[PDB]
């Protein structure tokens, strides 16, 4: 019934740094992914209370969303780009796991993921 | 599905 605490976006014990690849990922999020027409269901944690999804956090034990990722980038939470890419993969996979093929939300995730992977394939360095 | 269409 209740929502879990959302994923942390800062941790005083976790080392932080800025890298040009992490800056590129933030640029991709802000310029391209955040304002995509299909972005809005991914811009914040799934609110199982509002949506009355008592099973969501029984099925999804590693939640992730683009609002969390964006804040992590803005707070320099990550040590490397791979951590951030893994968070994106987790977000997309969670959507595929909870929902079912043919759902419009799955089509939205697939389109966002296709665009994200295009941007990954253009990562600098 | 999550009922997102019902939100609005
Ligand atoms: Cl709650
Ligand atoms: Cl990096
Ligand atoms: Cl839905
Ligand atoms: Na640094
Ligand atoms: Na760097
Ligand atoms: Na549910
Ligand atoms: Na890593
Ligand atoms: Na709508």
């Amino acid at each position: 019934s209740m929502n879990p605490p959302p994923p942390e976006t800062s941790n005083p014990n976790k080392p932080k740094r800025q890298t040009n690849q992490l800056q590129y990922l933030l640029r991709v999020v802000l310029k391209t992914l955040w304002k995509h027409q299909f972005a809005w269901p991914f811009q914040q944690p799934v609110d199982a209370v509002k949506l009355n999804l008592p099973d969501y956090y029984k099925i999804i034990k590693t939640p992730m969303d683009m609002g969390t990722i964006k804040k992590r980038l803005e707070n320099n939470y990550y040590w490397n780009a791979q951590e951030c890419i893994q968070d994106f993969n987790t977000m997309f996979t969670n959507c595929y796991i909870y929902n079912k093929p043919g759902d419009d939300i799955v089509l939205m995730a697939e389109a966002l993921e296709k665009l994200f992977l295009q941007k990954i394939n253009e990562l600098p360095t | 599905a999550k009922g997102l269409l019902l939100k609005g």
